[PDB]
RNA sequence: CCUAUAUUCAAUUACACAACCAUGCAAGAAGAGACAAGUCGUAACAAGGUAAGCAUACUGGAAAGUGUGCUUGGAUUACC
RNA sequence: ACAGGUUUGGUCCUGGCCUUUCUAUUAAUUCUUAAUAAAAUUACACAUGCAAGUAUCCGCGCCCCGGUGAGAAUGCCCUCCAGAUCUUAAAGAUCAAAAGGAGCAGGUAUCAAGCACACCUAUAACGGUAGCUCAUAACGCCUUGCUCAACCACACCCCCACGGGAAACAGCAGUGAUAAAAAUUAAGCCAUGAACGAAAGUUUGACUAAGUUAUAUUAAUUAGAGUUGGUAAAUCUCGUGCCAGCCACCGCGGUCAUACGAUUAACCCAAAUUAAUAGAUCCACGGCGUAAAGAGUGUUUAAGAAAAAAAAUCACAAU
């Protein structure tokens, strides 16, 4: 339907079934709703890892950068699988986190010395 | 070079319904239409406004149509290009000559 | 016909269903006016138990009571379906046995 | 290429029919001549007739 | 279908069967012809059995037929340009005039087969949705994947309650 | 669309008319819009509180035209920087004001539009642009004889490397599609970050509205 | 009007209008149907005891009767 | 439809009605536990709480999501795109108003005429022709969301919203009223999406995960419902005596009831089972002497067919 304005963006659409969640990666208009009408479908996400324990990514590089091509804006989780795949530079809040988990483990290490004695 | 219309029309066929308005034919275009359950085409016909610069059209000319690129008003969207059968007489395209119906007015095996 | 008027026709088109004494509706809420009885026809004869009820449509119509004895008087509330009474003629609806006023037929004692 | 080609098939008709009606002219006037006899004839027999 | 003189023309196949499809150039067909002689009769059949055929894989050409206006029978195309095209058919068969004309604008069975190849590469196999423009729907479906768990009930740590249930307690 | 029966709707042109008019008639003095409630730390005109982040600034700054309106001219001419941009940036970062429109419904004269031409980081615009953020208190005055202290600009080039690697994968794709048309160099794909300068978020934008080409 | 902008206005007037519809209620009127083991006849079905009927007209408690043309969806059993 | 029951003393034909299949609501009777899905009387009135903010001030957002189907035969498909937005110098790209039309598009012709509904000139006016739509359905009237990755439309009412009634949940929960119709006045932004921010991030009744309910599937822990004259799987003994009652259709009951009521036995579905109501499906590519149906007669119009071979014409009671 007719908006007054927003973006072409390329997102996650979330497909699926209660606690079995999947992901429809999808060049959509920004202001109609998540799961639903989109210009393309460009890739799938499953969150979830299968029997080889591996969390499926398929991305159109093809397509994607067609769209960025044309001036799409990427979600931040769509940014964050594009890094990790390597199409994309990794994002910086990956690596912060990064840190962050690396600086709890530490402190999480040292309380445990501390409580076992 | 950008001259169009947007109608599905650009170039049509028809019949010459009447010639009461000035300088502008009303003609009857008509297709085949596949009737879905039947299947199979019958005539539709629907009428078109053409602009007529010298008012040259009788009434029963099948007539050529060019959609007109800006629409003389609403109702007329087509401008007479030819007229391809003048009514009651009409010159052969095959052996370029004139016949009335079937039957050949001068013949065309007598050059001299 | 031939083929240009069953073209100019159409193909035939099935009606939509006349509604009938329930409106459409499954069933339909009224108020008992009186409980009167009637005659079947005349192959088969007893006298029948019925009421006249007022629908929460406003139409007032006849309605038969099944099982055998039953307690209703005016300004009871039931509720009525769509089954058709074959003995009597004009009595489209039936009394719901067990809700409302009108209770499930009692087991003789 | 194809509407040259056309134009050559449709002239290659085209004479192909003045043939067949120089022959058909042909035929024609020996019936002409025929219904001449027949008309003198009848002509004939009527102008005995009425006189 | 039973009425009709060669009902078999009446039929879906038959229609989709005949084999012309014009240029982009071509907007009107014209068909003259005679309904007498022995000559215009394969004209008349052509009328009879492929006009049919042709406007149905023409859906957006206008198809018109005039009957005893010229002593000869014959077919002229309109094009986009304004040319146009004059095709006698005199003694022609029904066939003949079919050929001739899928020679002059036709399209190449490459043509063809290049356009029915681009419209084949618009639904692609990997995506997900709807049955009907999609061969898959969850990924739930897919053999090595977690399965919709309305079929197999998901092992309870999995399970949100039992996750909020442990970090409430 | 159309549709032959169509209902000619003439109250929505009127309403059209009648809210644009009303709006020409009605539109706010700045005066009474950016004027604020210091102790609430409340707009009246538009009911909005200010962010936590902004108070301390508010209470002890003071706004372009409060120190535009005690100069002779209305300071034209005059060198003009901003609180934060003195903070973060330790080169120079200066308003030079062009022209400046005063609003007189304020009694006291707080408030106005201004213009000029910008030095941001010790780069100089070309350019005469309407000045931003002008309602803000980050707002200060420099002296004519610190002037040219201030002006003074130690050039500095960069040093950022013009030419960054490809991310892994897209760089394989690169090798990869190159190596299947027949080009042997094993010279490394690089990329050119030249067009890829941003301003940081402390540049001020443009308030004018851009001419279409 | 030595940088530049400011401000104003935009409402009436002339008429027609519950006719016209729809939806309820109604003093009342007329019809159809269902209907006695009721009353009065016997019209039709067998040349139904005057062969039926159609159109139309007039008449009659009621079926119906009669006139004028028309029909056989009646017969005349067939060297009679 | 692979069909079946029912017209009659009986046969054949014609022809309705019903049965058998599947789905959804409601109701009755029964009901152990999970999981998933879905949650639906109401465009009537609404107590209370919450559903839009972000951000160093400006600004950018704030029926976008979410709701609903009231309205309109609305419209589908297809042209053509002003504008807004994003990205960049431009060019592109997303959404696409207005304007259009090859084609398709609810019922009703007992709605048959509409009544100005056209064109020209040219300068944008003066003026001039007398047209335009329509039995291939105009102009009406009634009913209605939809052809579904979706779309259309509404946003208390007066099509609209300057004005005027008047003081708005058709956001999430709720509540009156109303209806055969009955989910929590619940927890989180952890994930996706959206807004704002340079950014850490904040907000979000969108949504995620939960609560409720035999509405539907599935799994096992769970046994009850209907039926037993024919169609149509399956019955015995009593009671009743054209009573009481029963039936979808045929029909059953008048003292020897497999048809009512109860018992015995059986059949069949099964955490469901029946009933009621809506659908899905279903009419004619068949017919027209006697069954519904060749319009009392001829001519032309519109519209069709010409598909190969020829013809117009002479006792008698047309007018
Ligand atoms: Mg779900
Ligand atoms: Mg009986
Ligand atoms: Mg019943
Ligand atoms: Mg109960
Ligand atoms: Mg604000
Ligand atoms: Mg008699
Ligand atoms: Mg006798
Ligand atoms: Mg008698
Ligand atoms: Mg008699
Ligand atoms: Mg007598
Ligand atoms: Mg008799
Ligand atoms: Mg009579
Ligand atoms: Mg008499
Ligand atoms: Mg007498
Ligand atoms: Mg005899
Ligand atoms: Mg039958
Ligand atoms: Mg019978
Ligand atoms: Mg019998
Ligand atoms: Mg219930
Ligand atoms: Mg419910
Ligand atoms: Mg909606
Ligand atoms: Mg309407
Ligand atoms: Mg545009
Ligand atoms: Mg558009
Ligand atoms: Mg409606
Ligand atoms: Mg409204
Ligand atoms: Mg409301
Ligand atoms: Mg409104
Ligand atoms: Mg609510
Ligand atoms: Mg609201
Ligand atoms: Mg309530
Ligand atoms: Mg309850
Ligand atoms: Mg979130
Ligand atoms: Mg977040
Ligand atoms: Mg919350
Ligand atoms: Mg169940
Ligand atoms: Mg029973
Ligand atoms: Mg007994
Ligand atoms: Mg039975
Ligand atoms: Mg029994
Ligand atoms: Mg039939
Ligand atoms: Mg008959
Ligand atoms: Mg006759
Ligand atoms: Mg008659
Ligand atoms: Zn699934």
């Amino acid at each position: 339907r007719a908006y007054r304005g927003g973006h072409l963006t390329i997102r996650l659409a979330l497909g699926g079934c209660t606690n079995r969640p999947f992901y429809r990666i999808v060049a959509a208009h920004s202001k109609c709703p998540r799961d639903g009408r989109f210009v393309e479908q460009l890739g799938s996400y499953d969150p979830l890892p299968n029997s080889h324990g591996e969390k499926l990514v398929a991305l159109n590089f093809d397509r994607i950068r067609h769209w960025i091509g044309c001036g799409a804006h990427l979600s931040k989780p769509v940014e964050k699988l594009l890094g990790l795949s390597g199409f994309y530079p990794l994002h910086p809040m990956m690596i912060t986190n990064a840190e962050r988990l690396r600086r709890k483990r530490a402190r999480e290490v040292l309380l445990a010395s501390q409580k076992t004695d | 070079s950008i001259a169009r219309s947007s109608v599905h029309a650009k170039w049509v066929v028809g019949k010459v319904i009447g010639t009461a308005m000035q300088k502008t034919a009303k003609v009857r275009v008509t297709r085949l239409v596949l009737d879905p359950y039947l299947l199979k085409y019958f005539n539709k016909r629907k009428t078109y406004f053409a602009h007529d610069a010298l008012q040259q059209c009788t009434v029963g000319d099948i007539v050529l149509l060019k959609a007109l690129p800006v629409p003389r008003t609403k109702h007329v969207k087509h401008e007479l290009a030819e007229i391809i059968f003048k009514v009651g007489q009409v010159i052969d395209p095959v052996t370029g000559k004139p016949c009335a119906g079937t039957t050949y007015l001068e013949s065309p095996i007598s050059p001299e | 016909a031939t083929l240009n008027q069953m073209h100019r026709l159409g193909p035939p088109k099935h009606p939509p269903g006349k509604m009938g004494p329930t409106a459409g509706r499954p069933q339909l809420k009224g108020v008992v006016l009186r409980t009167f009885i009637r005659k079947p026809k005349k192959p088969n004869s007893a006298n029948r138990k019925c009421c006249r009820v007022r629908l929460s449509t406003g139409r007032e119509a006849v309605c038969f009571i099944p099982g055998e004895g039953h307690s209703l008087q005016e300004h009871h509330v039931v509720l009525v379906q769509g089954g058709r009474t074959q003995d009597l003629p004009g009595v489209k609806l039936t009394v719901v046995r067990g809700k409302y006023d009108c209770g499930h037929v009692q087991k003789k004692k | 290429e194809l509407m040259a080609w056309n134009q050559a098939e449709n002239q290659r008709l085209h004479e192909l029919r003045l043939a067949r009606l120089r022959q058909e002219a042909l035929e024609q006037e020996r019936r002409q001549a025929e219904e001449a006899v027949l008309q003198a004839r009848e002509a004939q027999a009527w102008a005995q007739l009425k006189e | 279908p039973m009425k009709g003189r060669f009902p078999i023309r009446r039929t879906l196949q038959y229609l989709g069967q005949g084999d012309v499809v014009f240029k982009d150039s071509v907007k009107v067909m014209t068909v003259n012809y005679n309904t007498h002689g022995e000559l215009g009769e394969g004209a008349r059949k052509f009328v009879f059995f492929n006009i049919p055929q042709i406007q149905y894989k023409n859906p957006w050409v206008q198809i018109t037929m005039f009957k005893n206006m010229t002593p000869s029978p014959f077919l002229r195309f309109y094009l986009d340009s304004g040319e146009q095209v004059l095709v006698d058919v005199e003694s022609k068969s029904n066939k003949e005039i079919v050929e001739h004309i899928r020679k002059i604008l036709g399209k190449n069975e490459e043509t063809l087969e290049k356009e029915e190849q681009e419209k084949k590469q618009l639904s692609h196999p990997a995506h997900f949705g709807p049955r009907k423009y999609c061969l898959r729907e969850c990924m739930c479906e897919v053999e090595g994947q977690v399965p919709c768990p309305g079929l197999v009930p998901l092992p309870k740590e999995m399970t949100g309650k039992y996750k909020a249930a442990l970090k409430a307690t | 669309m159309a549709r032959k029966k169509v209902r000619p709707r003439l109250i929505a042109e009127l309403a059209r008319r009648v809210r644009a008019l009303r709006e020409q008639r009605e539109r706010p003095r700045d005066s009474q819009r950016y004027a604020l409630d210091y102790e609430t730390m409340m707009r009246p005109h538009s009911g909005n509180r200010l962010p936590m982040r902004a108070w301390a600034d508010v209470r002890h700054e003071s706004r372009l035209l409060q120190l535009l309106n005690r100069l002779p001219l209305f300071g034209l001419g005059r060198l003009v920087t901003r609180k934060s941009w003195l903070w973060q940036h330790d080169e120079p970062c200066y308003w030079r004001l062009t022209r400046v429109r005063p609003d007189y419904a304020a009694e006291n004269l707080d408030h106005g539009k201004a213009w000029g031409i910008l030095t941001f980081k010790g780069k100089t615009e070309s350019e005469a642009r309407e000045i931003e953020q002008v309602m803000y208190h980050d707002w200060r005055l420099v002296p004519k004889h610190e002037e040219e202290a201030f002006t003074a600009f130690t050039l500095v080039p960069e040093d950022t490397p013009l030419s960054v690697p490809y991310p892994p994968l897209l760089r394989a794709m690169i090798l990869a599609q190159r190596q299947k048309y027949g080009d042997t160099s094993t010279e490394e794909p690089m990329l050119n970050l030249e067009r890829a300068r941003i301003d940081p978020w402390d540049y001020p934008a443009k308030l004018e509205a851009k001419t279409k080409t």
